[PDB]
DNA sequence: TTTTTTTTTTTTGAGCGACTGCACTACAACGTTGTAGTGCAGTCGCTCTTTTTT
């Protein structure tokens, strides 16, 4: 439970960022499609990423 | 209030994968897929209007500038080139602050990219 | 050179007038004008004013000055206000008038407020601002909040239990308990269980009763996640952002 | 007998920071602007204090 | 709402979640006990700290009782043992350098159970308190109905 | 240079290159397109930086690179920092054509020792190689350039039997050359008119009638637009400036004047959008498939007034009048305009007041413009000035490549 | 005096202060060895209120 939180916190960190740091979600073209992060919707990117994204930390060094 | 509400922007269109797939366009797409979707499926490209001229000289370098800087002195220390005199390029272009401000951030970005080039030409 | 003024410069150009020496004959002028003065909100007084108003209505006979405020309730130092002015103002005069009667909230609500800051002796730690008992009123001595239980208290701090925290951690579990209270005042609210009764008549919670004090943006944003995840819409009213950057 | 209010001061008082930070900082030699860089980047910082 | 957007109105029920945090002024911008003139300190000087700390926690007192002055029916305060220093346990927690642990704690530094004992010594029929409970069973029911 | 060249190559090379007898693996490497030089060297509308300037090369064979005549020094410049040391370049264009918009001659420059000849070495391997007895050159002064160019003189569409190539050879030679070759017998293809006063101007618009007959004759009895596009792309008046009495606008506004006056075209006054006016456009659309310099008839087919275009591929493109992104009446264009165009009849007409934009390339442009026909309406002594004058351009060419 | 054309983004927090681990000497117990206090270095949280006057 506390890599799950952890996950969650990062991914809100990235997501939205600081007053400082634009983050991730303030972008033209994620706005389009949804005005909320729904959940469905970040599990959704959860599991892309998981599909995708594995071979870039599966293979680092 | 008798109207119907706003459907989903995702839809399944048909699309049939070419025979020759270019590797630009792979980059293209893996730079960001929403992106390549918007702009090279359905050709929506949102242009924004371009910024406006600033009321005074830049005291400080950050953003585009500071980076494009950045590369530049990069380019330059990987080939052991003469500082001092990207430092006059971009001193007579205005681009730099004026007088010792302008010494202090040119020798900080050069000790930060020769900090870099030190790993980047130890195995070139 | 632009011939411009602000909001601060009439001030200091009154102050300017009447700091020359022709400019006191234009103070018995205004003399002239208004033989009196009500000045309410005196707790929000630049020391700029308060010298104008010692300048016009100082002793002069006749006229009258009449400081009507409070110095528990300057909280404008941010924006030029000053506690210390008008504590040279109390230093200055010589009678003081209080009003005992609060005619707002409910008699434990009153009790409580006059228990809280009358645990010890000058509890605004300054010698020139007294904390008096304020008495409630005879007409809304009935007010209760009933729960489905039984008669809800007047305050009820929620003590966080644990021995050190953070400020985020805390932040959240806070906005989360705050969120849980909102949607059990709600939940039971909408079948006539939690109630605000004055005497007999009784009237359902609604979601505009309840208020959440905040005080930065950034826990006003804290409180309005935390508070959209259980389904609850909330507004901000200290919203002042711009329509153009959306 | 007639003026002109202006709502908003933060553009002048930008504006005198910005000359007081020409007419101060510019001529100064290497030893003396390397402690006001250290002290503050530029005039904004000085204008938020 | 804000404390100071909440000057002069009236709500039923008001919570507080974060009345127990504070922040500690910096700079040295005071004021003199006797001439009552605005004195700006350029130089450290302990005094000057301590004497724009005290006025710091006198408008934090005065904003306390602001925004407690407006419920009307009832009102919830969020206590916790807040610690601005950057030590997790230290023995001592600072809320004695907020303005609800002032009135709590009497102005003294005390410990967590200091602070619950001085919590549990004021109750009274209109006072009570009771622990933070984290769970959530359903968001809300919509009820709905026709136009 | 132009998209419109471009795509007048395009076609060319479509219709030419499926005539000869190729293979399953020689079909493959068809060249797929041609492209313009600020596209194909990667040109941006904010900066100037190319994508293949300096550092990467174009991943290129062989670069044939049409109409060379319009290449300026810069684009020139651009285009030689651009290739690669292996990469083959074949330019085309005419030597006599006209200069480069911009400051610079670069072909005229490079064929100006196309006069001398070949080589004495290379004059035998021409003569190994075509099997044929190949002319040398006298002298030798530059043997890589001298050897580089070759000058094409038999012109197959026309020979010495029809006047318009007697008249672009005599326009480089003396003005009492074109004088006897406008004078004896015409060649029953170029035909002279004076145009001194307005009724020189008016039997010029009646000629300019008679010319457009076809066009009103097709566009008043409901026909196809495809042959109306056909008789509107044989008649065709070149004007040299734009404003005045003697310009673009002014002879449009005349004839539409003239079209008032007659019955020939009805026009409403706050419509703009009568049928029968020609349009053209002034910026490349690549959407659309319209390129600059095309024209466009508009008239109702009975959905409404929209404009008919004959593209290049052989069919016509109907397109909204409120979709095209500039318009401006092409009944008389410029000679700067209209290169890369071909007309059948065309029509010069030149201004009284002396300027330095009528010269001798001008008028030879103008000449090689028409296809069988071309009428001249100007002076004497304008004719006279302009083939005298050439538009010489000083450059350090003629040294740099004599040492 | 005339005329040519072009669609690609990129960047962005750093000083303050603690947590943890390794190394080095001081000092007492058993010349040598184990425990404690302090210094240096890599890593990580964190954090930057409130508003209205013609």
């Amino acid at each position: 439970d506390s890599t799950l939180q952890k996950a969650r916190t990062k991914f809100l960190q990235a997501y939205e960022g600081n007053m400082m740091v634009r983050g991730e979600g303030d972008d033209i073209w994620y706005q389009r499609l949804w005005r909320q992060l729904t959940p469905e919707t970040m599990e959704a990117i959860v599991e892309q990423s998981q599909r995708f994204l594995l071979p870039l930390f599966r293979f680092n060094q | 209030q008798a109207g119907k509400a706003h459907s989903e922007f995702v839809q399944p269109l048909p699309f049939t994968l070419p025979e020759t797939v270019p590797l630009e366009t792979l980059q293209r797409f893996w730079a960001h897929p929403v992106r390549a979707f918007f702009q090279m499926r359905l050709q929506v490209n949102f242009r924004t209007e371009d910024s406006e001229i600033p009321d005074t000289e830049p005291f400080i370098l950050e953003g585009l500038s500071r980076y494009q800087i950045n590369q530049q002195l990069l380019n330059a220390l990987v080939e052991q080139d003469d500082a001092e005199r990207l430092f006059r390029r971009f001193r007579a272009a205005g681009d730099l602050p004026y007088g010792a401000f302008g010494e202090i951030f040119w020798e900080t970005q050069c000790q930060e990219m020769q900090q870099l080039a030190d790993r980047v030409i130890a195995c070139r | 050179r632009r011939g411009e003024l602000g909001f601060d410069d009439m001030l200091s150009r009154l102050d300017s007038a009447l700091r020359s020496e022709s400019g006191e004959v234009l103070a018995a002028a205004i003399r002239t004008r208004f033989p009196v003065a009500m000045i309410d909100e005196f707790q929000d007084t630049d020391p700029q004013q308060y010298r104008i108003f010692r300048r016009i209505w100082h002793h002069q006979p006749e006229t009258a000055l009449l400081l009507i405020g409070d110095p528990k309730q300057a909280i404008y130092a941010f924006r030029g206000a000053d506690i210390f002015t008008y504590m040279k103002a109390r230093s200055e005069v010589h009678a003081h008038y209080t009003l005992d009667t609060n005619w707002r909230s409910a008699p434990g609500m009153v009790n409580s407020v006059n228990k809280l800051f009358s645990q010890t002796d000058d509890a605004f730690m300054f010698r020139e601002i007294p904390f008096i008992p304020v008495k409630s009123a005879g007409k809304n001595q009935a007010l209760r909040f009933v729960f489905k239980g039984e008669t809800q208290p007047a305050m009820k701090m929620w003590l966080m239990e644990g021995e050190s925290c953070g400020v985020g951690d805390y932040q959240s579990t806070m906005a989360q308990v705050c969120a849980a209270q909102i949607r059990d005042w709600l939940q039971a609210g909408q079948r006539g269980e939690a109630l605000l009764m004055n005497g007999d008549d009784a009237r359902p919670v609604r979601a505009s009763d309840i208020s959440v004090l905040v005080r930065s943006r950034q826990e006003a944003a804290q409180v309005r996640d935390a508070l959209t995840l259980l389904e609850i819409p909330s507004v901000y009213l200290s919203n002042r952002d711009s329509v153009f950057e959306t | 007998f007639e003026q002109q209010l202006i709502e908003d001061e933060s553009l002048l008082r930008y504006q005198a920071c910005a000359d007081f930070w020409r007419r101060h900082c510019y001529p100064l030699p290497r030893e003396i602007a390397q402690v006001v860089f250290e002290t503050w980047k530029g005039p904004q910082a000085l204008l938020r204090d | 709402v804000t404390i100071h957007k909440s000057k002069g109105l009236e709500y039923p029920l008001v919570w507080l979640p974060f009345i127990t945090n504070f922040r500690v002024q910096e700079q040295a911008f005071y004021h003199d006990r006797h001439s009552f003139e605005a004195v700006l300190d350029l130089n450290a000087a302990p005094e000057s700290v301590d004497l724009a700390e005290a006025e710091r926690l006198a408008e934090d007192l005065r904003l306390l009782y602001v925004a407690l002055t407006r419920s009307v029916w009832h009102c919830s305060l969020g206590v916790a043992p807040l610690v601005r220093r950057r030590g997790d346990k230290k023995g001592d927690t600072d809320v004695h350098q907020s303005a609800l642990g002032r009135l709590l704690q009497k102005g003294e530094p005390q410990d967590a159970a200091g602070l619950r004992t001085c919590i549990e010594a004021l109750c009274d029929d209109d006072i009570a308190w009771q622990t933070a409970q984290t769970g959530d069973n359903q968001p809300w029911q919509v009820n709905d109905v026709s136009t | 240079p132009t998209g419109k060249a471009a795509a007048r190559l395009t076609e060319s090379l479509g219709k030419a290159l499926r005539q000869l007898p190729l293979t399953d693996e020689q079909k493959k490497r068809i060249p797929e397109d041609a492209s313009t030089l600020h596209r194909l060297l990667g040109a941006q509308p904010g900066s100037q930086r190319l994508r293949h300037h300096a550092g990467n090369p174009l991943h290129l064979d062989v670069l044939v690179v049409d109409e060379a005549s319009m290449i300026d020094l810069p684009m020139m410049s651009r285009l030689i920092d651009a290739l690669p040391d292996h990469a083959r370049v074949i330019f085309l264009g005419d030597r006599d054509q006209l200069a480069s918009v911009e400051a610079g001659a670069v072909l005229g420059d490079i064929c100006a020792y196309a006069n001398a000849g070949f080589t004495a070495e290379r004059a035998r391997q021409l003569s190994r190689l075509t099997g044929t007895h190949v002319p040398a050159g006298t002298g030798t002064e530059a043997a890589s350039l001298r050897d580089s160019l070759c000058l094409l003189q038999k012109s197959y569409r026309f020979g010495s039997d029809s006047g318009i190539g007697q008249l672009a050879a005599a326009i480089n030679r003396g003005d009492k050359t074109a004088v006897k070759t406008v004078f004896q017998q015409d060649f029953t293809d170029i035909e002279k008119r004076l145009l001194q006063s307005g009724e020189d101007y008016i039997a010029m618009l009646e000629e300019a009638l008679a010319g457009y007959g076809r066009y009103l004759d097709l566009l008043q009895a409901r026909a196809e637009p495809d042959l109306i596009i056909q008789a509107f792309n044989e008649y065709q008046l070149l004007c040299a400036l734009r404003e005045g009495p003697f310009g673009v606008a002014g002879l449009n506004e005349r004839i539409e004047q003239f079209m008032q006056q007659k019955r020939k075209i009805h026009r409403h006054p706050h419509s703009r959008w009568y049928e029968g006016r020609p349009v053209m456009i002034a910026r490349n659309d690549s959407a659309l498939g319209l390129f600059n310099g095309d024209i466009g008839i508009a008239l109702d087919r009975g959905q409404g007034t929209r404009v008919w275009f004959a593209m290049p591929d052989g069919n016509i493109k109907s397109v909204q009048p409120s979709r095209l992104p500039e318009h401006e009446t092409t009944w008389a264009m410029t000679v700067h305009k209209s290169q890369g165009s071909e007309f059948d009849h065309a029509a010069l007409i030149l201004p009284s007041q002396r300027t330095p934009v009528v010269t001798r390339e001008l008028v030879y442009t103008a000449v090689t413009r028409a296809r069988r026909r071309l009428s001249l309406y100007a002076d004497e002594r304008i004719l006279s000035a302009a083939i005298a004058t050439r538009t010489e351009r000083r450059s350090g060419l003629a040294a740099l490549f004599s040492s």
